[PDB]
């Protein structure tokens, strides 16, 4: 009766390490003395790995509110999950096929998935911010609203970010600027940055906070949540939202916050 | 049918009343018709419904998801009660403007939490908010978690520091800290702008109120002096229908939509903007 949980590698949400010679993985510790608690999660040939960080703390959490077993396990193709008549790849494609009973992952709400699987309520929220070596106020700002070779900015290419910014008519004169400076990786943007040839990087704010311990700038941009993907058939999904509000509330939340993410 | 009864309340600048101009008789520019029933007298509990003009923030949210979901409605103020109290197991506000039928929405800065959700169904959040901490500049604390708060006793002087009761803030703060809120009941403040007039005149070294509404004040103080600090218990503001509604699946790819076409964002464009 086990749930069969699938996630994907995004630090500091889902860190994937390899296990030791023995086949276990190895006993670290957090800032404050506690135990860091990780979890076996098969994946790319298939090899049983080491995962731990926020939603799989968020997992064990859950797991043990409703009282459930689960099987974690890494998106085959690593995808979080488009549609490419049309059908989803990544977690969205192993959730609506039946290898995954529900996805715990930091899967952006949007209306497109939503057509399809049904999220719980937010129990991450954050958007965008700019990761720069230098002051910038954000979105707004007039070197990037008014664009020169002066002051380059851009984003991973094809990514959520600048699939978005395409989509906007208004950032059309912003955007084309970001278009001939587009990366192919984030790594490569972030290198980019620090050897002083891109002079800012548009990505998520969880995932450049955490790079900067380079400093993020300005306030955050087009707000975006993430939420435990499943089924709109699922039995569970109701308290999954309702332990989601209940961990915002109570303050764990926070202490996950302090943990992993500050 | 298609004609909604929806309920609000109002909060700038997330749903602002107006007066109605004597004649013409029609709410103007960015304007929906809200009727607020207001008494005669004391005496009895008859009244009157004074027709007035509603807009702001969750206005707009509204008037594009009747766009969006193509319905009509007949949007009023709620005088029993404001967002929502469960008062001897009996809901007022808002919520109980839900949870009873007598409206089949509602919509303003209407927060999302655990115990409200248990008697309506909330839409995907559309607005970012929480408990945030509003202070005057110097003032340290780290926010709502802090043992300055916890413990008033254990500092010198005690901290001083309110909300405005029957909200979902002073409702956290009752489950989460019982001794630091039969403390701050010494300091309950009745209103937002009593609140923050005792902060820049000095009897009140705090105010814990939602985040959203704090972070929009922070933004047009006069001189830029009250600030927010850093949000604990992160939710957002939900339309609430009834458990079931045929509307709440709909709403939900509305509301989402508006994410995707950066109509969301051209709103706070519009009403969250601050000067500091
Ligand atoms: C003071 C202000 N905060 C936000 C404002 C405008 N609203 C949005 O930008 C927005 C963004 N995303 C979503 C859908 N995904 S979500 O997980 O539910 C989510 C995530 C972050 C959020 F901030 C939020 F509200 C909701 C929705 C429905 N609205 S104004
Ligand atoms: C924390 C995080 C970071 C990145 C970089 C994401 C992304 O590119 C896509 C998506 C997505 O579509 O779910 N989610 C992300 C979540
Ligand atoms: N936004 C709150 C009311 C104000 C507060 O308590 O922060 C609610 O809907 O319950």
């Amino acid at each position: 009766t086990r749930l069969k949980i699938v996630t994907i590698h995004q630090e500091p949400f889902v860190y994937v390490k390899p296990t030791m010679s023995d086949g276990t993985c190895k006993e670290e510790f957090t800032v404050n003395g506690d135990p860091v608690k990780k979890v076996i999660c098969t994946g790319p040939h298939t090899v049983p790995q080491c995962c731990y960080g926020f939603c799989i703390d968020l997992l064990i959490k859950l797991a043990r509110t409703m009282n459930f077993t689960y099987e974690v396990h890494l998106v085959a193709d690593g995808k979080f999950g488009t549609q490419e008549k049309k059908e989803w790849n990544g977690m969205m494609g192993e959730l609506l096929s039946g290898q995954a009973d529900m996805i715990v992952a930091p899967l952006t709400i949007n209306n497109e998935r939503a057509q399809y699987i049904e999220f719980s309520k937010p129990f991450k929220y954050q958007g965008l911010t700019i990761l720069v070596k230098t002051r910038i106020t954000g979105i707004n700002d007039p070197r990037l609203r008014n664009p020169s070779d002066k002051f380059i900015y851009a984003t991973v290419k094809q990514s959520s970010v600048d699939i978005y910014f395409r989509r906007q008519v208004e950032l059309s004169t912003m955007y084309r600027h970001m278009e001939k400076h587009n990366y192919e990786s984030a790594a490569e943007a972030i290198q980019a940055v620090r050897d002083n040839k891109l002079h800012a990087f548009i990505w998520d704010s969880a995932v450049l906070e955490f790079e900067a311990s380079l400093v993020t700038t300005g306030e955050l941009f087009f707000r975006s949540g993430f939420g435990i993907g499943m089924r709109k058939d699922s039995p569970w999904k109701q308290n999954v939202s309702l332990s989601i509000l209940k961990s915002h509330e109570n303050g764990f939340m926070e202490d996950l916050d302090k943990t992993w993410v500050r | 049918d298609n004609h909604l009864s929806i309920v609000t309340l109002e909060e700038a600048p997330f749903v602002i009343v107006e007066d109605i101009d004597p004649l013409t008789e029609t709410c103007v520019r960015n304007t929906v018709p809200c009727r607020k029933f207001v008494k005669i007298n004391n005496s009895t509990n008859e009244g009157m419904n004074v027709k007035k003009c509603c807009k702001g923030f969750c206005i707009d949210i509204l008037k594009k998801l009747s766009r969006t979901v193509k319905f009509t409605y007949d949007l009023y103020l709620v005088t029993n009660g404001k967002h929502g109290k469960k008062v001897n197991n009996v809901w007022n506000g808002m919520i109980g403007e839900v949870v009873y039928q007598r409206a089949v929405m509602a919509v303003g800065s209407l927060t999302i939490n655990e115990e409200r959700s248990e008697v309506v169904d909330f839409s995907v959040p559309f607005v970012e908010t929480g408990i945030s901490v509003m202070v005057s500049r110097g003032t340290q604390v780290t926010g709502l978690s802090d043992k300055k708060f916890q413990r008033p006793h254990d500092y010198s002087p005690p901290f001083r520091f309110g909300t405005v009761p029957n909200g979902s803030t002073e409702r956290n703060i009752r489950n989460n800290y019982p001794y630091m809120h039969q403390y701050m009941t010494r300091f309950n403040q009745r209103g937002v702008e009593d609140a923050l007039v005792s902060l820049k005149t000095g009897k009140l070294d705090a105010f814990i109120y939602d985040a959203a509404v704090l972070n929009y004040k922070a933004g047009r103080d006069e001189g830029c002096k009250l600030v927010t600090i850093g949000i604990f218990a992160t939710t957002g503001y939900g339309i609430a229908l009834q458990k079931g509604s045929p509307w709440k699946r709909q709403i939900d790819l509305a509301l989402l939509q508006f994410v995707g076409d950066g109509e969301m964002e051209e709103l706070e464009t519009l009403w969250l903007t601050g000067i500091c």
